[PDB]
């Protein structure tokens, strides 16, 4: 859970 | 007179080898010009060139700039010349600067320009070399850190101020009011 | 509503960030690899300080910066000179430092400029353009073999003062910046020397020219039009200098503005001399230093 | 309808973080450093100010909807790389102190032995 | 404090990641006022990014990130002399 | 299927809009569009002109503002340090290096014959034949100064200053050091002529360059107080400024 | 807004350096610019006599 | 401070990629009172120089 991985996830997309 | 040139050296220095070698050529009415000689050698030749004892000069680009030592006859042995990047066909105002050194004002009737070539050159190039063009003069401004020092050290002005009046952006000066005029047109037609 | 501060204390002569703090006679080290500069003397290893000051280790250079001493002259600095003497074609002039600066005869702005060229009759008129004790703006050129340096006025901006008042401070509290002439609301101008010498005067057009005749460069004249509202506003900026000087405050141009608006409590300008109130306003700004930046 | 939850939701997160910003820039980049003495205490303050801003400029650039996001993404692993370094440096400061205190306890036990 | 306010940043980072995930142009079609609210929510961003512009005060942005990371570097080199010489 | 819904507004709303094509709105579109193109292309041009404004050299300069701060020659408030005060009387060589060498103080155990060969590593530019790997008390300081400039050029590489660190090193030329080491030992001009192809005035063209160096080096310990250095500096200057170095001209 | 009068009209009141022979028309045009007191580029070849224009301004500085 | 005339010869070395920085900057560092001379080889684009100078030291310059 390194703190730059939130840049990397795909969001919750409709 | 030559020994009087060697008179201002030590007697140990009066026997230095390179000058022993060149002196019979220098005795033969013959001179060579380039940087690699001694400065004391560089001055004595041009004197004797200026006093015409040495009918011959084997020269490079300093004596092209080195004036007040006129010629009658100029020989172009290598047409092309290395420019740091390429043994290139010499451009115009180079050759024009490399032209006029022959022909004494009150004395010589003409100027004698003789170029040895070793290629059937393209016609406009020998034009573009000899029927030449005055070469464009533009700023080669760059930066250097000792300049960067003292403009901080002297208080009154700035290094930025230098750039506001540097000719290197005069490129960025000239064509823009035309485009402003085009903009003054385009702000109307809109 | 007073005349004098008379507070009494009888029966006594007197009321009675880490770095190396070294003394004279003291060893620093004996690593031979270090270089030996100012504040340092030695015997082949023994690194010996000579003052009360701080060890400065610069990357292989060890040197001792003191805490106490006169002003150190350096080139390119903007200071204020008081005219000491006149020499052959030379002048002597106090910096406040160790010695006088020198000032060549042709080192100055001539009236009419360079079209006025040289003349040997100019040394027959040294006293014409300059005389003793006078104050001016000067530009530190270069030095001698000792550490004594010289001056000049290579601008219109440098020149003989008028239109105001002098004050002086310790050289320490004056902070270095890329600028030294400062213009303050109240239509007035501080000319902070580096050396500890401070001139106030009214803002000129040349001062106004900085942010948008020539024959008056040795005059003892002022602008004749000087209001008291100019003059009394001078004194309010005057005391707050000594307030920060008594409070040991590095001078910020804004702090002065901050000193000035904090001084708007007191319209009685003569009350700007109080040991406590200067310290109070001194205490104000340091608390006000703990908000902004 | 479809936009109606998320836009008010995200703005509330802006509304959530909006006081946090003002407390973050309460005192200046000089002040919040110049009040501090330890360079380690100076350290992450430089980073964390950039750390948010990096995300901030990555956030607002989405609002233009520009298809490129690389020349802030190119800045992203940079800020990581400097955050990568001093942590590993500060790991080594531990081993400087972690084992030196065992040197303290050992040599006292040697005379005890 | 780092672990508090960045956790709130992470909170808004994911929310920033939650923003343009949906198709946003469709209600920009269906009204300007969706887009204008999205413009107005960007006016927060026109203010909230400006807070650190205010801390200083794209090609503007390309400048200062150097000068931010300027000051990062002179730490560790001083930390090198603070530690490796130590 | 949900993708087509973007058109399934346009299927509705375009037909719904008042004067979809009434009042020659199709033509009035091109009436708007000929305005709208003029709306586009001026500022398109005006971006170019606004792009055609500034000093383009600042990006070089802004990188160099980094450099001295990285070197500590000035504050971030740009106030010049004593470090940067050093090379104010240095123009004759790499000022970026020559401060650091003296700030790395490596000349404390260099002799006047020894450090002069290190000053041959500056006063001359044009490449030539390989010198041998010389006596290492030259070469190890030569190895020492090479170690310094890399870290310098490292941060120059970090500065977005496009300089090949490798090519930055071979900007330094280290070959005449032996001949420099022997003219320090009182060698004959005749003898040292044998040790190169490089012509004799060109030697003097760096010799009389080298005096300009060493004289500007004398400036430095005055500004620092390295009293050992000032003893060592003119000790060099004694040992170069001599017989053939005393050349003067004839016109003057 | 500068107040201009033609330099081709500039009757030089004095040869601040006199010269033995007939000077050239551009050299005539040159020295008036010195004499009227404005700066000037002249760009010629070295054999032309750009030297001669430099000879003039010395004395006008010296006088 | 007693110089009003400068004779610049060899002006075209401003296009020296080696040293031409010096000629350019030193002219920028001139006080604007001073008169100047400029001599160099023939260039076609001489006026550009005058067009550059005449602003930045704010006095006329002939060609």
């Amino acid at each position: 859970t390194d703190l730059f991985d939130v840049f990397e996830e795909t969001p919750v997309e409709l | 007179i030559f020994n009087n040139a060697i008179a201002l050296l030590p007697e140990t220095d009066r026997e230095l080898p390179q000058i022993k070698h060149i002196l019979p050529l220098l005795r033969r009415g013959i001179g060579i010009h380039h940087s690699g000689l001694l400065p004391i050698l560089k001055e004595v030749i041009e004197i004797l060139f200026q006093e015409g004892f040495l009918k011959v000069l084997f020269a490079t680009e300093t004596f092209s700039i080195g004036l007040n030592m006129p010629a009658k006859t100029v020989v172009f042995t290598s047409v092309r010349k290395w420019d740091g990047q390429q043994f290139r066909w010499v451009s115009g105002g180079e050759y024009i600067q490399m032209s006029g050194r022959a022909g004494r004002r009150g004395l010589d009737d003409r100027g004698i320009v003789i170029m040895m070539i070793d290629e059937k050159m393209e016609p406009q190039v020998a034009k573009g070399m000899v029927k030449g063009q005055a070469d464009r003069l533009d700023s080669a401004f760059h930066l250097g850190y000792n300049m960067i020092l003292n403009l901080m050290r002297v208080e009154g002005i700035s290094p930025e101020f230098m750039l506001e009046h540097s000719f290197f952006q005069f490129q960025n000066v000239i064509s823009v009011p035309v485009m402003e005029k085009k903009l003054a047109e385009l702000k109307k037609d809109f | 509503s007073e005349v004098i501060t008379i507070t009494k204390r009888n029966g006594a002569f007197q009321n009675s960030s880490d770095s190396q703090i070294v003394t004279p006679g003291e060893l620093v080290t004996d690593d031979p690899i270090w270089m030996r500069g100012h504040g340092t003397y030695f015997l082949d290893n023994m690194t010996y300080s000579s003052v009360a000051g701080t060890v400065s280790r610069v990357n292989r250079l060890l040197s001792v910066i003191p805490l106490k001493g006169r002003y150190a002259p350096e080139t390119g600095d903007h200071v204020v000179g008081r005219i000491a003497e006149v020499g052959n074609k030379r002048w002597k002039v106090d910096i406040g430092g160790k010695q006088h600066a020198v000032l060549m005869l042709g080192s100055v702005n001539l009236p009419g400029g360079i079209l006025r060229r040289k003349s040997e009759s100019d040394e027959l008129q040294m006293r014409s353009f300059l005389k003793e004790g006078d104050l001016l703006n000067a530009e530190v050129q270069s030095l001698f073999q000792d550490g004594s340096a010289s001056l000049h006025t290579r601008s219109l901006k440098y020149g003989k003062l008028r239109n105001g008042m002098f004050c002086q401070v310790p050289s320490s509290l004056i902070v270095r910046a890329k600028n030294h002439t400062h213009n303050l609301p109240g239509n007035i101008t501080v000319v902070l020397g580096v050396n500890g010498y401070i001139w106030l005067r009214k803002t000129s057009q040349m001062d106004l020219a900085r942010d948008t005749s020539s024959w008056q460069i040795y005059s003892d004249e002022n602008d004749p039009s000087i209001s008291n509202n100019i003059r009394q506003a001078i004194c309010r900026y005057a005391n707050v200098i000594k307030a920060l000087a008594f409070c040991e405050i590095g001078i910020t141009q804004q702090r002065i503005v901050s000193a000035y608006e904090a001084s708007m409590v007191y319209s009685n300008v003569g009350e700007l001399i109080e040991k406590n109130v200067m310290e109070s306003i001194g205490s104000d700004i340091l608390t006000a230093e703990k908000m902004r930046g | 309808e479809k936009i109606k939850p998320y836009v008010r939701s995200f703005s509330k997160a802006l509304d959530e973080l909006k006081p946090e910003i003002e407390k973050l820039t309460s005192k200046s980049l000089d002040e919040q450093l110049l009040l501090l003495s330890d360079e380690r205490a100076k350290l992450e303050l430089i980073n964390r100010y950039a750390y948010v801003l990096s995300s901030l400029m990555f956030a607002n650039m989405k609002v233009l909807g520009v298809k490129d996001m690389s020349p802030i993404l190119g800045e992203l692993k940079r800020v990581k790389s400097y955050m990568d370094k001093a942590k590993q440096y500060d790991n080594r400061i531990t081993k400087s102190n972690e084992k030196s205190q065992a040197e303290q306890e050992k040599a006292k036990n040697i005379i005890s032995n | 404090n780092p672990d508090v306010l960045l956790s709130r940043v992470i909170n808004v980072v994911r929310a920033a990641s939650s923003l343009a995930s949906q198709d946003v142009d469709f209600y920009k079609n269906l009204d300007r006022g969706f887009s204008k609210d999205l413009k107005s929510k960007a006016d927060k961003l026109a203010d909230m990014a400006n807070e650190i512009i205010l801390s200083i005060d794209w090609n503007n942005f390309g400048n200062i990130m150097d000068n931010l990371l300027e000051m990062s570097d002179h730490s560790l080199d001083k930390l090198n002399c603070a530690i490796n010489s130590k | 299927l949900k993708l087509m819904k973007k058109i399934d507004v346009l299927n509705t709303k375009l037909s719904s809009n008042p004067l979809t094509n009434s009042m020659r709105l199709e033509e009035l579109y091109g009436k708007y569009s000929r305005k709208h193109d003029l709306h586009e292309d001026m500022k398109q041009l005006k971006r170019k002109i606004s792009e055609s404004q500034a000093v383009i050299q600042l990006d070089d300069l802004r990188r160099r503002k980094r450099v001295l701060r990285r070197l500590g020659f000035c504050t971030p408030n740009d106030i010049i340090e004593l470090k940067g005060r050093v090379a104010c009387e240095i123009s004759s060589g790499d000022e970026l290096l020559l401060t650091e060498l003296i700030f790395n103080g490596n000349f404390n155990e260099l002799k006047p014959e020894q450090a002069a060969a290190l000053l041959s590593c500056f006063a001359f530019q044009e490449r030539c034949k390989e010198a041998p790997r010389l006596k290492p008390e030259l070469a190890e300081p030569l190895k020492a100064m090479r170690e310094i400039a890399a870290k310098i050029a490292k941060i120059m590489k970090d500065s977005k200053i496009e300089v090949v660190e490798k090519d930055y090193v071979e900007s330094f030329r280290h070959e005449l050091m032996e001949v420099v080491y022997e003219w320090c030992r009182g060698a004959t001009f005749t003898q040292i002529c044998k040790m190169t192809d490089v012509y004799e005035g060109s030697l003097i063209r760096m010799f009389k360059r080298l005096e300009e160096l060493v004289k500007e080096l004398v400036d430095v310990a005055n500004t620092i107080g390295n009293s050992s250095l000032k003893e060592k500096m003119e000790a060099v200057l004694k040992l170069i400024h001599r017989d053939i170095v005393s050349a003067g001209s004839l016109y003057l | 807004n500068y107040d201009y009068t033609p330099i081709a009209e500039h009757k030089r009141v004095n040869e601040a350096r006199t010269y033995p022979f007939t000077l050239d028309p551009f050299q005539d045009t040159a020295i008036s610019c010195i004499d009227r007191g404005e700066s000037v580029l002249v760009s010629a070849h070295t054999s032309a006599g750009k030297t001669v224009v430099a000879e003039y301004a010395i004395a006008q500085s010296l006088k | 401070r007693e110089v009003a005339w400068v004779i610049f010869d060899e002006v075209h070395y401003m296009r020296d990629k080696e040293r031409g920085v010096v000629w350019e900057e030193t002219i920028i560092l001139l006080p604007d009172k001073v008169r100047y001379v400029f001599l160099s080889a023939t260039i076609p684009n001489a006026m550009e120089f005058a067009e550059w100078i005449c602003k930045i030291h704010s006095q006329p310059c002939h060609i």
